[PDB]
């Protein structure tokens, strides 16, 4: 069939079948499936989610101050922001406003989590679709020094004896002939580009990543008690602070605990700067004339905005939000998740049902009934799916639209959204990292024509991969800004984190519904609850991946991750590395996308 | 040659990978390049699909009985397994044929221990833990290291013990490892003194909140769960949940989930009940 | 402008010193470079004998009433004070010319706080700790930072705290910064739990002592000594005395060197 | 006068009377008096030990069991050895076995604190004799991470940005105006003899040291509790190991506490190899020509020995002891603690009393009586010391000798002692030091003529230098043996680590008598105690720093550190950089050296 959807593209399944099952490099489970034309072209892609949990059917009749524990559990990746959008969307329902530090100490876990997920994913997830670490084995350790040095010139980590040592491990790990995650790799494919000695640093990268990341995470624990999965309440933090009185020793927080909280912050603004954005900014160089992958990032792009500089006042948010559609950045859409006609979801190519699945439902309406359906142009059985029916029911994923349009969501969404609103940090992250790419590039092809074309280079799965970079950098910053708040707060007198007013359900009404948003690491999430009587009515989630990895909807619109494939050459279908750098770059969290 | 380990991931959050990651000694790093050989795990490897399925069957056979079987997540019994497809068929099929031919299984976290939080009520998925799913005539050795997820250094911890003293640890009744299981966290809490004298944080942020008063009142799950958090502690040490200020919520246990609301006061605390 | 510390030292073991270079956060690099300017400290000082002194009357002069005066050790009376010779004068000397002018006074440690090992019986040089050398008549702030030597991050604490807040932190009837010295050992201590259920280690190396049982049997201190060493811990929150098995000896309290031997039973 | 020793020395206070009080940059008080000549060289040097507190006499009448805690706070710097040689001692006196757990555990946390100690001395303590700040300031970073590359090839931290951050920095704080501990430097004197980029290389290493210290004593944190000051018992370790049994969590030592040890081992190791020796090795080579202060190193040195193999046995010591005596490398003299010959004391010079002063007296007779007491020959007072009189009572050290002897303490000893007793481990590190020693100076001179003469190079202040430094890279191989042994005993069932058999006063002799011995950091430690009735009757302390910082005895011989100053010439005696380069290369430890 060839399907021309109303967003704009041709959909042939006619050509070779390629099927990716497992995708590997992600949290959780997907099934991805092409078409290739006889050029080795995509001209068909599937999205299928392959796993479900049902959270919020678990979370039916429970009492809504319990909520944020089971549904921070929908992902151990992305830990907290499920209770962060939880504890506010009950807050929310409840008209509960929480203490100045409270706000903070929940923006300083939020950034935390940001820097932490944008950093393990670039190196341990991300990386093996540009690196490849066979070919560092052929790299000489001087001239990868001095890569390291111009990619890089305050990272102190650059001597060619460092970088002869790390080559020195993995020819050990090589020669053991026990390959471990790197067997089977497709390393002979001509798709990676890298010199053996950009490939030879970024594997150091990736281990020196693996060091740094369990450091970061010590915020959590210090203010969440644990990394993965802090705690969170409704009305506050747990974390009490005593700097100065009784027993202050013993206090969650308390001057030693806030020192520590500053060495934390610096080590990972440090590692942003010095390590992960010159990385990103040097391998998308070497990539430069592979600029596939924008799908629908250069048309429709949504975030719900974050962090306010002046506490519930979204006018100050420092990644505001707002749709952009039809690829006009000069018009910003509001966007509002109270509004039924906003976001609603659909099921017809979804594992569920609905009485009447010609409606697309609005969260507070949701409804997660499950129906594991195969379609009957299936190539295989029920329980052995050889090639799936796209025509029919296809995900575990729903399939949200705002205002009936497939839109892409996440750091790159948030990038967009912020340099067209005018956010002169971001617009300054953004004009100095293409003169950065520019460049870089010039070093490696002294004939460089610099690119200048703003929406070809951020629309694109290098640029994806660019602006999380960015924002972890943007989030180390905001952080900073919100600990020196935190310090500023204590010293004018307010030590205070918790409002209790409403903390006993005879406090509340007898019927409410709420809505909390965050700007979670992969894009736009919020949990819509209604309470009834102290319990959980309904509670449902649409998450960043839900948007993202999406099945397509009633009229045939296709979402972010078939779009990004579409119209992409593979070098080598069977050896699908185009296929995986692409939708590795949206970081999927496919535990996330059907919770 | 290192100890082969096939890591698989049923129905989960990821949550013990990362913890495993966050190990402050070993280093993650240092056991996967020194220690182990991580043979297959979804999550971090190059390969994906055929390319992937491959290395399961050809390191099934190349090392027939003699791989370390880990199992984050579990399978589940609704929708014909199809709630956790991985190669187009249920994960549970894909449990089975590994766990036939593993050395040992290590069920990590309390997904695959006992059934975590997809496991609550109404289980829509009937997700089930790995050592009721295979039953009880399975003959290897399964490891529960329960927690959602288990302490970093637990997780090495369990490693390191097995490769540096060549056998399973003494494990509990529950298939816990005495290792770090055998202690309540009120067993070894430093507000234990505070829960003697009566002294309890009564309500958010007051007196007993900042000054580290006990937070049996507020939830605290500490009397009734076996784990390490008390004495090891999380993230190198650095904090655990009570001492951030929010009681246990009892997440290595069996059921913790249904035991009831979070903020609800521990049972069986008299000696006269 | 940082804020000028004179470090000086006694009669001391230097512990204290050495805890202070611990510090996970702030790092003492940072501290130094950043924080504070540590303007005389014999202990690291470049220059030596008559340049040293030299900087003792510059900051004197120049920073009068606006130095923090940091004293480790404390200052002995009999050998007419030569029992501590310091530019071939008594350390008292030094001391009492210095505390004339600072802004505040940090009692570093044991030594300075309440005499330490030196004041043991029979106190052969009769080391004073410096509150008492200065007498009631000195009017400006005594901090006691109390403990043999104290906690590495509760040092840098109270430093941090000083630059922070722009306040001496409240102290307890001792001089002892609440911040810190204001629950015993006993108080936060994770072995509490076996001390209730008479769970104790009886001898070296029995059951009780593998299952990290109390430790009040073999003479642990923790029920009369005020620290955070049961809370914030040691060497980065590594460990504690206890942890490691051996009872605490009530380092940080007035007279602990004769309150009898350390594995006798608290009362 | 002019004083003809019996050990070769012409003491002669006829020239220009230069006085350094206070000595900085060691631990504790120290005042040193030197006569020079027209020749500004030095005649004549004078060391005053100028604190005491009396642990000998505080110790009486206390129970043998708590004498380890009160000697610990001897020193915080070397924390732990005089607990080591308390408990041995105890021991000694009542024929006590320790389980082979306890020793492994002791000899980890001695190794321990020799690396901690012999690093931080170094850099912290040493380097600033060697190095000026202020020049640093005018290296080309360039040229700094060159010279970095090949006097550490292997060391990561190289990045010429990485020199001109820390440059920056120093920059920076110079330009405050508050220079804190560098005010007053000496840093117009020509006795500077490094490079620009060498100052910046070792600035820069000061403060990697300082970040790199606080780690490596968690291993006594683990073992011990806490450092400073680490718990000890008479019988054992209190540190029981409970590995896979109940309650393991809670145990000292269980699977997670060996593991940690294990990591912070292998950093020591790192950093003696890759920071901490080559830098001492590239140093010396700016320092070739300047072969001063090996005052007795070449003739008289003594160490009890350590580190045996075998528990108990001292034939399989790894640093073995004995007494090399005028010169005769080929001649070790056993030493005997116990035997009243050999190690005496005298007081003729020194601030105490003996009934008859005539009198060297061995330690389990020793006598502390203090007697301040100045000659009639003071320029000053009792009170204000302007010139002391070295012809009569001039230091609170007492005045040891062996068998009559003067000798030097200390890791240059130990080192002399190994290489003349064939330990090849000592050997290789000392024929491999020289060669780097030669090739890093033939890189700054290709004319260079290599140094072939032993006795020359390591008998100089930079050879005591260079032991400290190998002696550390020794103690962390060591320590890592140590570690595998230990795992090895609890693998094969011995998990003791406490024998409790003679813990009872009950069980005791009525009188006893014994004396405990350690390699210390500076050179040989001993206890002696004698006990009575359960009661301590004598408790006597002799330190490396009593043996190297001695006045003279009643015959007239000068102890090390009065021996190693003789002859220098000074470039400006008024600021003296050699007497501190000197005095501090024996790492004075004065708290020690008095008690
Ligand atoms: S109830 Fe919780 S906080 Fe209180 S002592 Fe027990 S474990 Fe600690
Ligand atoms: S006696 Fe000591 S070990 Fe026992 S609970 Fe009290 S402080 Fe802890
Ligand atoms: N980020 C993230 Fe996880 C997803 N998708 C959530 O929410
Ligand atoms: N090393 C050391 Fe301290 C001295 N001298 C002791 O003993
Ligand atoms: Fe660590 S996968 Fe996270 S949900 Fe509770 S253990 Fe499961
Ligand atoms: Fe830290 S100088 Fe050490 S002895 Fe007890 S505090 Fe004094
Ligand atoms: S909630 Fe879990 S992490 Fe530990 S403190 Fe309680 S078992
Ligand atoms: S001995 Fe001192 S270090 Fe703390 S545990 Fe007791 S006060
Ligand atoms: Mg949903
Ligand atoms: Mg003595
Ligand atoms: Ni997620
Ligand atoms: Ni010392
Ligand atoms: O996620």
């Amino acid at each position: 069939s060839v399907l021309n959807t109303p967003n704009h593209y041709k959909m042939d399944n006619s050509g070779r079948r390629v099927v990716i099952d497992p995708v590997t490099r992600i949290e959780g489970h997907m099934r991805c499936e092409v078409n290739v034309d006889e050029n080795n072209v995509i001209q068909n892609a599937v999205s299928t989610g392959t796993m479900w949990r049902g959270l919020e059917v678990i979370l039916r009749g429970r009492d809504p101050r319990d909520a944020w524990a089971f549904v921070e559990r929908i992902c151990g990746v992305c830990t907290g922001c499920h209770a962060l959008a939880s504890v506010r969307a009950v807050e929310d329902a409840l008209d509960i406003k929480i203490p100045h530090n409270a706000t903070l100490i929940r923006e300083i876990m939020a950034k935390t989590l940001q820097i932490h997920d944008h950093i393990v994913h670039f190196y341990h997830l991300h990386a093996l679709d540009w690196v490849n670490p066979v070919n560092a084995l052929k790299a000489d350790p001087q001239a990868t020094s001095e890569l390291q040095k111009l990619v890089s010139p305050h990272h102190p980590m650059s001597s060619p004896g460092y970088f002869k040592d790390i080559q020195i491990r993995i020819q050990k790990f090589v020669d053991s002939g026990q390959l471990g995650i790197f067997k089977n790799g497709y390393w002979s494919n001509p798709a990676y580009k890298l010199s053996p000695e950009a490939d030879l640093m970024a594997v150091t990268h990736y281990l020196e990543a693996l060091d740094f990341q369990k450091e970061i995470v010590k915020i959590h624990a210090i203010f969440g008690g644990k990394n993965p999965h802090p705690n969170y309440m409704v009305g506050g933090v747990p974390c009490a602070i005593n700097i100065d009185g009784d027993m202050a020793a013993g206090a969650p927080i308390n001057m030693e605990r806030l020192n520590f909280v500053k060495s934390l912050i610096e080590q990972g603004r440090t590692f942003n700067t010095n390590v992960y954005v010159p990385d990103v900014i040097a391998i998308a160089a070497f990539y430069r004339d592979w600029l596939y992958g924008g799908g629908l990032s250069a048309t429709n792009v949504m975030d719900y905005g974050a962090y306010p500089k002046t506490p519930y006042d979204k006018s100050t948010d420092q990644l505001p939000g707002g749709a952009i559609i039809n690829g006009d950045w000069g018009k910003i859409h509001p966007v509002d998740p109270r509004d039924p006609e906003q976001v609603q979801e659909f099921v017809t190519h979804s594992w569920y049902k609905y009485p009447d699945e010609t409606k697309g439902l609005h969260p507070w309406d949701g409804i997660t009934e499950p129906n594991y359906e195969l379609g009957s142009k299936t190539k295989g059985s029920r329980t052995n799916i050889i090639e799936i029916d796209e025509s029919a029911k296809y995900s575990w994923i729903k399939s949200p639209r705002w205002r009936g349009h497939a839109v892409e969501v996440g750091p790159l969404a948030r990038y967009i959204l912020a340099y067209a609103q005018g956010v002169e940090y971001v617009k300054t992250q953004v004009h100095t990292s293409l003169n950065r790419f520019n460049a870089v590039c010039r070093l490696l092809d002294p004939n460089h024509k610099d690119i200048t074309d703003l929406k070809a280079f951020l629309g694109s799965t290098i640029g994806r991969t660019l602006a999380r970079a960015l924002e972890s950098e943007y989030c180390g910053d905001m952080m900073l800004d919100d600990f020196n708040q935190l310090i500023s707060n204590i010293k004018n007198g307010d030590s205070s984190t918790a409002n209790t007013d409403k903390w006993d359900p005879s406090s509340w009404p007898e019927h409410a519904k709420g809505v909390g948003t965050v700007a979670a690491p992969r894009g736009a999430l919020a949990h819509w609850i209604v309470i009834e009587k102290g319990k959980i009515k309904n509670y449902q989630c649409v998450v960043p991946t839900t948007w993202n990895g999406s099945p397509r909807d009633p009229k045939g619109n296709i979402g972010a991750f078939e779009a990004s494939l579409m119209g992409t050459p593979m070098e080598r279908p069977d050896e699908p590395v185009e296929v995986l750098r692409t939708l590795h770059s949206f970081d999927p969290c496919l535990a996330c996308s059907t919770h | 040659p290192r100890t082969p380990v096939i890591w698989l991931h049923g129905l989960e959050c990821t949550c013990c990978s990362e913890s495993f990651i966050r190990s402050a000694h070993p280093l993650a790093k240092d056991v996967v390049l020194s220690m182990i050989s991580l043979d297959y795990d979804d999550t971090l490897m190059a390969a994906s699909g055929h390319a992937a399925e491959a290395i399961l069957d050809e390191i099934k056979e190349k090392y027939k009985g003699n791989y370390i079987l880990a199992v984050e997540g579990n399978p589940p019994l609704n929708q014909d397994g199809m709630s956790c497809i991985i190669g187009g068929r249920p994960f549970s099929e894909q449990l089975k044929r590994m766990a036939d031919d593993a050395k040992a299984i290590i069920s990590w976290g309390s997904c695959a221990s006992w059934g975590c939080v997809q496991a609550a009520k109404p289980n829509p998925t009937q997700a089930t833990p790995v050592h009721k799913f295979l039953g009880g005539g399975y003959d290897k050795p399964i490891i529960k290291v329960p927690g959602c997820p288990p302490i970093a250094e637990v997780m090495t911890g369990v490693i390191t013990y097995m490769l540096t003293f060549d056998r399973i640890p003494e494990l509990d009744r529950q298939g816990r490892p005495k290792m770090f299981y055998s202690q309540r966290i009120h067993d070894k809490c430093y507000r234990r003194p505070h829960f003697d004298a009566g002294q309890f944080v009564e309500e958010w942020d007051d007196e007993g909140a900042r000054k580290g008063y006990c937070l049996y009142k507020v939830g605290c799950k500490g009397p009734t769960t076996y784990n390490a958090c008390s004495t090891v502690r999380w993230n190198g040490g650095t904090s655990f949940p009570i001492q951030s200020g929010h009681g246990c919520i009892g997440c290595s246990e069996d059921g913790f989930w249904d035991k009831g609301s979070f903020y609800s006061r521990d049972t069986e605390m008299n000696a006269f009940g």
